Order: structure tokens, then C-alpha cells, then sequence
């Protein structure tokens, strides 16, 4: 489903592209005053294309926000259950080098939980605005 | 869309239930299987509270003394902790003592505190009497309650009654 994301990116640029001639073709009206009424319709089309632009870069911050969670969840998943099974066996039996990256690990599993604590405080940053 | 945001913790002796008590309340599921924790995780649940929608961001601890240096560096941002204990088993009840020291060596001076006796279900294990739990509570000027994650008894009360209590401290 994270191919939307993909298709909206493609999107902006295409409202990028038309906004870039709108606003050169509505900036020149205006440092001329060639016209006034044709104008108009360029600030009419223009603020559409702003709001369009920023509907669908709101739209993609939370769908990015979205799969890096699912990532993160998931990746934490798989390296919880894995050092369950490592943490099991006891420890007369593996050599230090495991031991060792146990720890590794072990604190790789917390930062993972500190990147997704991360992307909440994120979320409700992009949340204050409307 | 959501209105609001606030950061749980629990903590308690290994095995009294805190994951379930998470769990129960997060994705309405319950594990018979003891799992312990690894560290620190949390959950979220956006809750319909009072005609408002709140978030709760619920941190869950490893109960093992192994991991007791990394919970406890997890206690400063809670809005409000847990302390749970067993109510099938008296020394957990007995560590409330203890719990309640790290919390008010560590975490914020009005960070609201809330003892759960967990596995009230379980009738014929009782070892610690409702009233020694209420009473223990009430010396502490700390809300008690019985829950079951596994009857699903008092766990949505819980974490409800938590959140509407920080909510107070607003309005
Ligand atoms: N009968 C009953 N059993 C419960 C209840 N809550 C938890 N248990 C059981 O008690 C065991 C431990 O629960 P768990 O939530 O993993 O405990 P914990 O406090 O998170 N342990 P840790 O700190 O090691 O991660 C599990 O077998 C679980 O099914 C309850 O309300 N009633
Ligand atoms: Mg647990």
C-alpha cells in the first residue's frame, strides 16, 4: 500500500511543474500590469496549486510516518523474538563473542523502541497545525 | 486527528502481569503464556473519552532486576505509573514499598501514582486480602484498584480512570 506514497510523489512534482509556469506567467502580469483579468485567473489556479500542494505533502508526511512505524514495529518484532530465543539458552554454554553481542543487541532492541518513541513525538508535531 | 497525549508506565516484579494488563487494554487480547519483557516497549491506544479522543502512550517494563538500570531510566517522562503487584503472591506485594521509592526518586514530584492488584480472578491463590490492598493505598494517597487482564476485570477502568485524572489537572 506504500506504493501511493510513490504515486504522490510523482504528483507533486507535476503541481511543482505547473505552479512553476503559473507563478512565473502570474509574477509577469504584476511587474507589469499587462494584465489584470487574465491575472486574476492565474491567482485563482495558483492559490489552488498551493493547497493541493500542501493537502497532498500533509497526506504524504503521514503515509511516510505510517511505514516508518510499520518498519520499526516490525523490525522490532523479529529482534524481540529472536533474543528471546538467545536469551533462553543459558549462559555456560555460548561462547563470550555471543555473550557480547547479546548486549549489542539488547541495546539495539532499545534503540528501536527510542526511534518509535521518536516518530510519536513527530506525529503529534505535524499535528499541531489543523 | 487526535486531541491529546499521555505517557503511562508500568512497573512491578516480574510475572504480576503487566504485559497483559497492557495488552488487555491495548489489542483486547490476552496470553496465558508467560513472556517476560526485554527491556522497555510501549503500546498505543487512542481511547473515547468524554466525548473527546485522547492517545495514551503506554510504556511497559521488564520486571527482571537485569533490566531494573534501563527501566528506570524510562520513569522521568511518565504522566502517571502503575505500580502493580500479584495479588496470588505476597512478595510482589510486599516490593510495592520498593516501587514506590523508585518512582518518587525518579520520575516527576506530581506524577500520578496508581496501584493495581492484579489477578483478581484468581479466588483460590488469594494471598493478599482487597482490604490490605485498599488500605495500603489509601496510607500512600494512592488510587487502588483490582484488576484482571485475564477476566478483562477493571482494566479499561484502570487506565480510563488514570487518564481522566491527568486530563483533570487540565481543565
Ligand atoms: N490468572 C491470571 N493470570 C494473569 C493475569 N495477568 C497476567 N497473568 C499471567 O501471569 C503471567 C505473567 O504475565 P505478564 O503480563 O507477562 O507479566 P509481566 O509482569 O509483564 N512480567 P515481566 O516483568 O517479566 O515482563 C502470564 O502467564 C499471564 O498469563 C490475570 O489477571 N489473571
Ligand atoms: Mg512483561
Amino acid at each position: 500500500v506504500v506504493g501511493e506514497l510513490a504515486a504522490l510523489e510523482n504528483e507533486q512534482k507535476q503541481i511543482d511543474t505547473r505552479a512553476a509556469l503559473v507563478e512565473k506567467r502570474l509574477r509577469y502580469l504584476m511587474d507589469t500590469g499587462r494584465n489584470t483579468e487574465e491575472e486574476e485567473a492565474m491567482a485563482q489556479e495558483w492559490f489552488m496549486l498551493v493547497n493541493k500542494k500542501n493537502a497532498l505533502i500533509r497526506r504524504m508526511n503521514q503515509l511516510s510516518l505510517l511505514e516508518k512505524e510499520h518498519d520499526l514495529e516490525r523490525r522490532y518484532e523479529l529482534l524481540n523474538r529472536e533474543l528471546r530465543a538467545m536469551l533462553a539458552i543459558e549462559d555456560w554454554q555460548k561462547t563470550e563473542a555471543q555473550k557480547r553481542r547479546e548486549q549489542l543487541l539488547l541495546d539495539e532492541l532499545v534503540a528501536l523502541v527510542n526511534k518509535r518513541d521518536a516518530l510519536v513525538r513527530d506525529l503529534d508535531a505535524q499535528e499541531k497545525q489543523a | 486527528t487526535y486531541d491529546y497525549l499521555f505517557k503511562l508506565l508500568l512497573i512491578g516484579d516480574s510475572g504480576v502481569g503487566k504485559t497483559c494488563v497492557l495488552f488487555r487494554f491495548s489489542e483486547d487480547a490476552f496470553n496465558s503464556t508467560f513472556i517476560s519483557t526485554i527491556g522497555i516497549d510501549f503500546k498505543i491506544r487512542t481511547i473515547e473519552l468524554d466525548g473527546k479522543r485522547i492517545k495514551l502512550q503506554i510504556w511497559d517494563t521488564a520486571g527482571q532486576e537485569r533490566f531494573r538500570t534501563i527501566t528506570t531510566a524510562y520513569y522521568r517522562g511518565a504522566m502517571g505509573i502503575m505500580l502493580v503487584y500479584d495479588i496470588t503472591n505476597e512478595k510482589s506485594f510486599d516490593n510495592i514499598r520498593n516501587w514506590i521509592r523508585n518512582i518518587e526518586e525518579h520520575a516527576s514530584a506530581d506524577v500520578e501514582k496508581m496501584i493495581l492488584g492484579n489477578k483478581c480472578d484468581v479466588n483460590d491463590k488469594r494471598q493478599v486480602s482487597k482490604e490490605r490492598g485498599e488500605k495500603l493505598a489509601l496510607d500512600y494517597g494512592i488510587k487502588f484498584m483490582e484488576t484482571s487482564a485475564k477476566a478483562n476485570i477493571n482494566v479499561e477502568n484502570a487506565f480510563f480512570t488514570l487518564a481522566r485524572d491527568i486530563k483533570a489537572k487540565m481543565d
